[PDB]
């Protein structure tokens, strides 16, 4: 704990599809539970994530 | 002029795209420009406190004058006495020099 | 590169333009550095500090 | 792959737009299929048959 | 919106 380096989140809405990234099944199902249809998940048939 | 932000916005993203894709920093030169000009800030603000302190006169009087190149010898006393004979003489013919005064002795 | 060139001047983007504000910046502290430089070699460390 | 994104993306086309119907179909195809298998469960093959 | 066609056309 810094004071002088204060963590903070700050809420954006995404202006722009981000590049994907890996995820587990069950992550990216809570993911996908949080956005809606704001997310897409897809499973890799390679690796099964 | 929707249809011409458009094309400029995909032109835009294809520059984004290959300057990625070549590991180009197009920021790079901002970046040291912005480092730059606080460093500008700084020395500036130094400059301005010493200024405050000792003052315009005393710092612009500090100003460097001297240079060795920039000396002038003057040594040739057998010419410029055979000068000072002729001007003497020719004073004193065409009369500007009437009588034997004290410029006349200072001379001699 | 070509290609990024081709896009930039279509979007008459400046690719060189924080480089040249940056070489001018850094001769802007070349000259204020020399001025400090003069400064501290006629007052001194000790009377400038 | 980037390139192909920037395209779609200006272009408006949602290159996962299939695929999200194609989930979509196959959780109803599972849905189907477990109503049928809980039918046939029930009433036996040779009756449904 | 011929121009808009054929850019996305050529896209």
């Amino acid at each position: 704990y810094n004071p002088e380096k204060k963590e903070m989140i700050q809420e954006v809405i995404v202006e722009e599809d981000l590049e994907p990234f890996e995820a587990s099944k069950e992550t990216a199902e809570q993911f996908k539970h949080q956005h809606g249809d704001k997310v897409d998940i897809f499973e890799i048939p390679e690796t099964g994530e | 002029e929707e249809i011409t932000k458009d094309h400029k916005v995909l032109a835009r993203q294809q520059l984004q795209v290959l300057a990625r894709y070549l590991k180009m920093d197009l920021d790079n030169g901002e970046r040291k420009f912005l480092k730059e000009k606080d460093t500008v800030a700084e020395l500036q603000a130094q400059l301005d406190y010493l200024n405050a302190e000792l003052g315009e006169f005393f710092v612009n009087g500090v100003a460097t004058s001297f240079s060795r190149k920039k000396a002038r010898t003057f040594d040739s006393s057998w010419n410029w006495a055979k000068q000072s004979l002729l001007s003497l003489y020719f004073e004193i013919i065409h009369g500007v020099l009437k009588n034997v005064d004290r410029e006349v002795v200072s001379e001699a």
